[PDB]
């Protein structure tokens, strides 16, 4: 639902990575191009970015 | 129904107790005439003889099996490791062809030793006449197999993850 | 051989370590310090913020997997081990939220507390850096651009470490507490609030070590390389130049004359994060012999803010000390 | 003070210091194949012979089995203080190097 | 009993011969038999005839092959055939039912799975 | 540690490589060039160049010690058809075939218990 804060097979932290993306998906670079900008060079983070669903949004247009 | 049980069926008279899986082609790997080790390697000898209850002799270090500019042990009698309650066997017939054909077949074990061959599920699982039980059940004895299924148990499948 | 790993195209020979005295005819190194702490230097590279790299010379991988390994997780440092609930009346709750506050890194030095034994709030003496976590969010009451983004109609949308404000226990107040105990990022996303919600917590800040549960680790990247020794065999002198440079990474292989043909010999052979195509060309493979070389096993540690890797590898280093001379008595 | 931790196990000796497994507590991959390595060098061990048995790592039998004369806790220390002085050597030309 | 090997006898009376006493040994030492028995008698002479043709076949090896390690001794001593009897006994005693011996639903089971 | 008797000179006809993966494991045939006898090594090859080596002088035991492959364990003796051994390595056969001609150091639990030989020459 929200973004896991570290890459489950790296260490890195990422939480601090996604409302950069959604203000660099805006400058519109190509998505292999706006986590290249931000330091994940490799598998993971790349993963636990470019897969994950922010339903904290589309939840939270109706939460209470 | 505890210990013949488990070995020897009178429905089939074949073995249910066998390396199941990698068991096989750990020990298959081991058996291969390519892989040489290292006196560094009885680590991977010592979850099997040297090793969890029940197992605590000593090992009597089968013979450095090169003396050239490099000593190395074949993979082989790293297979054939235990050393507690010496015994004797025999064996023949793996699955391959006959002729000293790149040699896969007629693994001629004799007392403990490997003198050639390389396992299969034929000479090492649930085969019919030739395992590690129709020749370590009968002679010697039951209470000799239950316990050296676990030698590879232990020995095999932690050498794949030294491998891969 | 002796310390010559081989890449062959289907499998890597020479892996074992395979110099033990009565393990070579040559002569195998009744092993220490004088042939030892001769041969041993350890360089330097890069040295930065959060990320570090050395290349240590003369160790074995024994003693070198030794340090990757406490480095990840047999090394302590100061995170969240518990997590005290007022008015949790946020969204997803209770045990995401706890473990992530769990996983946000405290910028504590972990060699000013001690563990932590059964006491009062399990504990509430030295160990217990405590966070106060007082997020409210409501309405930008002043929008006359109605129907506008989250960010300009809400107040504190979300919940970022930064409004982790610290909570004084008596012991700390005056030692560590001017500045130097937030955490280290002041912006991760806990939670998105929206209007009427709230969370109010507290955030007990237990020592650990890594393999109670990994969020104690203080390193992202403890994992690494040998060194790649490319070799060259006769070369290929020429137009080839463009293959072996295209095969190995970008830089690895010079790129020099045509005159004087030179495909230009290695130029920098530690760049390369092994591709290798060029076992692929089938005319070229039997040139090129590869080979990570068992003496640099170069490191490269990176930290997550707790502490900056130099202190992490000292760290990790004193505690085989203590670990190998806690048996020798 | 390795009281509750070096359980050594000589019981049917067959060289009178044979069988001696320091039953390390406690204890993981990362001493244990250090020791392992710094042991395993001395021209009269046969084993180092570090092998976890049980599922969880804690006690990491090492089965030390020098080449009968001597005892096993005279390797055992050796290592052990061996390893000692190269870490102690490696912080030493370690910390050093971070004034480059 | 290839593997436990009793080494000294060599090759020098032709023992095809001391392979027919062993067999006249053998012929006294399982006429003492007999017990819960139409087990032995049945193949005694199947076993007596298999012994034969064993020392038949080392006749003819000792023969040929040796038309000086002794032909490998060709190894066949008398306390390797005393053994081999021994166990054969054995395997054969041990393998005996009734007494027992709970043989239907085996059976049952064996035709049905 | 010599009860020998071997004291050879040879030379070589056949590799086949193509076994095993380690080249360093494939089946020399070298017949003897002291009377005619066969030995289907199994060297560790190395620097061996000629289509299948070089000298031989195999010296199958019980010097500058150049003089490598020992296994301690278990043999087979057929008598062929011949007299011939199988002397396992644990994975390096040897199968010496030959006559009476030669010396001892046979048993059947003692012909794996061999010494061998490279150059020294």
């Amino acid at each position: 639902m929200i973004i896991p804060v570290r890459c489950f097979t790296c260490g890195k932290i990422v939480g601090n990575k996604w409302e950069a993306y959604l203000g660099l998906l805006q400058a519109e670079y190509t998505e292999g191009d706006a986590l290249d900008a931000l330091g994940l060079k490799r598998y993971c983070c790349r993963r636990m970015l470019l897969a994950h669903v922010d339903l904290i949004e589309k939840l939270l247009n109706y939460a209470p | 129904m505890g210990t013949k049980a488990n070995l020897v069926t009178p429905r089939n008279g074949e073995p249910l107790i066998a390396a199941i899986q990698d068991f096989l082609t750990g020990a298959y790997l081991l058996t291969l005439k390519d892989t040489f080790f290292d006196r560094a390697k009885a680590c991977q000898i010592i979850a099997s003889i040297l090793v969890g209850k029940d197992e605590k002799i000593k090992v009597r270090l089968p013979p450095p099996t090169i003396l050239k500019p490099v000593t190395l042990w074949t993979g082989k009698q790293i297979f054939s490791v235990i050393l507690r309650p010496s015994d004797d066997n025999p064996v023949r017939a793996n699955l391959r062809t006959k002729g000293l054909c790149a040699n896969d077949s007629y693994v001629t074990i004799q007392n403990s030793e490997l003198m050639s061959g390389s396992m299969d599920k034929g000479t090492l699982g649930s085969g019919s006449k030739n395992n590690i039980f129709y020749i370590l059940l009968r002679d010697w004895g039951q209470n000799e197999a239950a316990d050296a299924m676990s030698r590879l148990a232990r020995l095999a499948p932690v050498y794949l993850s030294n491998r891969g | 051989m002796r310390s010559r790993v081989v890449l062959g195209e289907f499998g890597v020979r020479n892996v074992h370590t395979t110099d033990f005295p009565g393990n070579y005819s040559g002569y195998d190194d009744a092993w220490d310090q004088d042939r030892f702490e001769k041969n041993f230097r350890v360089d330097v590279v890069h040295m930065d913020e959060n990320s570090l790299e050395f290349d240590m010379v003369g160790i074995d991988a024994a003693i070198a997997n030794a340090f990757r390994r406490i480095l990840l997780a047999e090394v302590p440092t100061m995170a969240v081990e518990k997590v005290l609930v007022y008015n949790n009346t946020s969204i997803v709750q209770d045990e995401i939220l706890a473990h992530r506050l769990g996983l946000i890194p405290i910028h504590a030095d972990p060699r000013l507390f001690e563990y932590r034994n059964q006491g009062d709030e399990e504990g509430t003496e030295i160990d217990t850096l405590q966070f106060r976590l007082q997020v409210r969010c409501t309405r930008n009451p002043h929008a006359a651009k109605d129907s506008s983004d989250p960010n300009e109609l809400y107040v504190n949308h979300k919940v970022y470490t930064r409004h982790m404000t610290w909570i004084p226990l008596g012991n700390q107040a005056d030692l560590f507490p001017e500045g130097t105990i937030r955490p280290v990022h002041d912006d991760i996303l806990i939670a998105q609030l929206r209007p009427g919600q709230e969370i109010d917590l507290l955030m007990h800040c237990v020592k650990g070590i890594g393999k109670d549960h990994a969020k104690f680790s203080p390193v992202a990247t403890a994992s690494y390389r040998l060194l790649p020794d490319i070799t060259l065999l006769e070369p290929v002198e020429g137009e080839a130049a463009e293959e072996l440079s295209r095969c190995f990474s970008p830089g690895v292989i010079e790129v020099q004359e045509v005159q004087g043909k030179k495909v230009a010999r290695v130029a920098n052979p530690r760049l390369d994060t092994f591709s290798r195509e060029i076992f692929r060309n089938e005319k070229l493979k039997k040139v090129v012999r590869l080979a990570r070389v068992r003496d640099h096993y170069i490191f490269s540690v990176e930290s997550t803010g707790v502490l900056p890797p130099d202190v992490l590898v000292s760290e990790a280093i004193k505690v085989l000390m203590g670990k190998c001379r806690r048996f020798l008595d | 003070g390795e009281r509750k931790t070096a359980l050594e196990m000589v019981q049917a000796a067959g060289t009178d210091r044979h069988c001696v497994t320091f039953v390390l507590h406690e204890e993981d991959h990362t001493l244990g194949n250090s020791l392992r390595y710094m042991i395993m060098k001395n021209p009269e061990v046969e084993f180092c012979g570090y092998t976890t048995t049980h599922p969880s790592e804690s006690k990491i039998n090492l089965r030390i089995q020098t080449r009968g004369t001597l005892p096993a806790v005279e390797p055992f220390q050796r290592g052990l203080n061996e390893l000692m002085n190269v870490c102690q050597h490696v912080l030493d030309k370690f910390e050093a190097s971070i004034k480059d | 009993i290839k593997a436990v090997f009793p080494c000294p006898s060599e090759p020098a009376l032709s023992k095809n011969e001391l392979i027919l006493t062993t067999e006249s040994i053998m012929k006294k030492s399982e006429f003492l038999c007999c017990q819960d028995s139409f087990l032995q008698e049945i193949k005694k002479f199947i076993k007596g005839v298999s012994e034969k043709i064993k020392k038949t076949r080392d006749k003819y090896g000792i023969n040929d092959n040796g038309t000086r390690v002794l032909y490998q001794l060709d190894r066949i001593t008398p306390t390797q055939v005393e053994k081999f009897l021994e166990t054969c006994r054995d395997k054969y005693m041990r393998a005996q039912m009734e007494p027992g011996s709970a043989v239907g639903a085996l059976c049952a089971q064996s035709i049905g799975e | 540690m010599a009860g020998i008797l071997f004291e050879d000179i040879f030379d070589v006809k056949d590799i086949d490589p193509e076994g095993k993966k380690f080249d360093r494991v494939s089946r020399l045939h070298c017949e003897s060039e002291s009377f005619k006898m066969d030995l289907i090594l199994d060297v560790n090859i190395q620097i061996y160049p000629v289509d299948l080596g070089d000298k031989f002088r195999l010296v199958i035991a019980s010097r500058a010690d150049q003089f490598e492959y020992v296994m301690y364990g278990k043999v087979y003796r057929i008598e062929g058809d011949r007299l011939s051994a199988y002397v396992s390595y644990g994975g390096l056969l040897m199968r010496l075939q030959g006559d009476a001609n030669n010396l001892h150091g046979f048993e059947v639990d003692s012909r794996v218990y061999l010494l061998m030989k490279k150059l020294a020459f």
